[PDB]
């Protein structure tokens, strides 16, 4: 999703 | 409890794989710091 | 969401300038949650990897001075020292440092995100979880920001901002  | 450990330096490297792409999206920052397109 | 923001004050924990791994304790063993960068004395995250939670060297505490929930982004003793900013149509590498991976440097010319703001450039590069705080560098060597906030398109790719400040 949106986040590493 | 957090750790830290060295893994390189911070070097440009002159040979280096190319990839991606170049997206022009429209996008909104709410406080909590996620990230929305604009739909 | 809530949103926070810290601004602080140095300490009486020495590292030298570079690319860290940030490690978590077990049981099992350490595991890899994000990575950091050194210059100047500070130590530079993003906000979700840490959640300003203490970081140990050694040895002794290291403990955040400036974060800012809105830029994901996280300081450790001392303010932001990441000055460079990236100019639009220039391209970068990303120094991707992912879990169990050697280091390897991504060339890519970012797109751009446009806000109410200004403009952010745009990283289309998927990496692994634990990758975010891996810095984005030009030309010069210098870190424009960190890589791992971002968005998912219409498409299902993955496209991380530059997350940046401004230095001081």
């Amino acid at each position: 999703l949106k986040r590493r | 409890d957090l750790t830290v450990e060295k893994a390189a330096d911070v070097t440009w490297e002159e040979e280096a794989e190319q990839t991606g792409v170049s997206h022009n999206l429209m996008i909104t920052v709410d406080d909590d710091g996620t990230m929305r397109i604009k739909d | 969401g809530g949103s926070g923001v810290l601004w602080d004050v140095p300490s009486p924990a020495e590292l030298e300038e570079g690319v860290y791994r940030i490690k978590q304790q077990g049981i099992f063993g350490k595991t890899q949650v994000g990575v950091g960068v050194q210059k100047e004395g500070v130590f530079h995250t993003m906000w979700h990897v840490t959640r300003g939670a203490v970081l140990t060297h050694n040895g002794k505490r290291l403990e955040p001075n400036w974060a800012s929930v809105k830029k994901d982004l996280i300081s450790y003793g001392g303010g932001w020292r990441l000055s460079a900013q990236w100019q639009k149509g220039e391209e970068v590498q990303v120094i991707a440092v992912e879990p169990g991976k050697n280091p390897k440097n991504f060339q890519t010319m970012p797109g751009t995100f446009q806000t109410t703001t200004g403009e952010i450039g745009a990283i289309a590069l998927d990496f692994k979880p634990g990758t975010s705080g891996s810095p984005i560098i030009n030309r010069e060597g210098k870190v424009v920001g960190l890589y791992g906030n971002g968005v998912v398109t219409k498409n299902g790719g993955y496209v991380s901002g530059i997350a940046q400040t401004n230095a001081e």
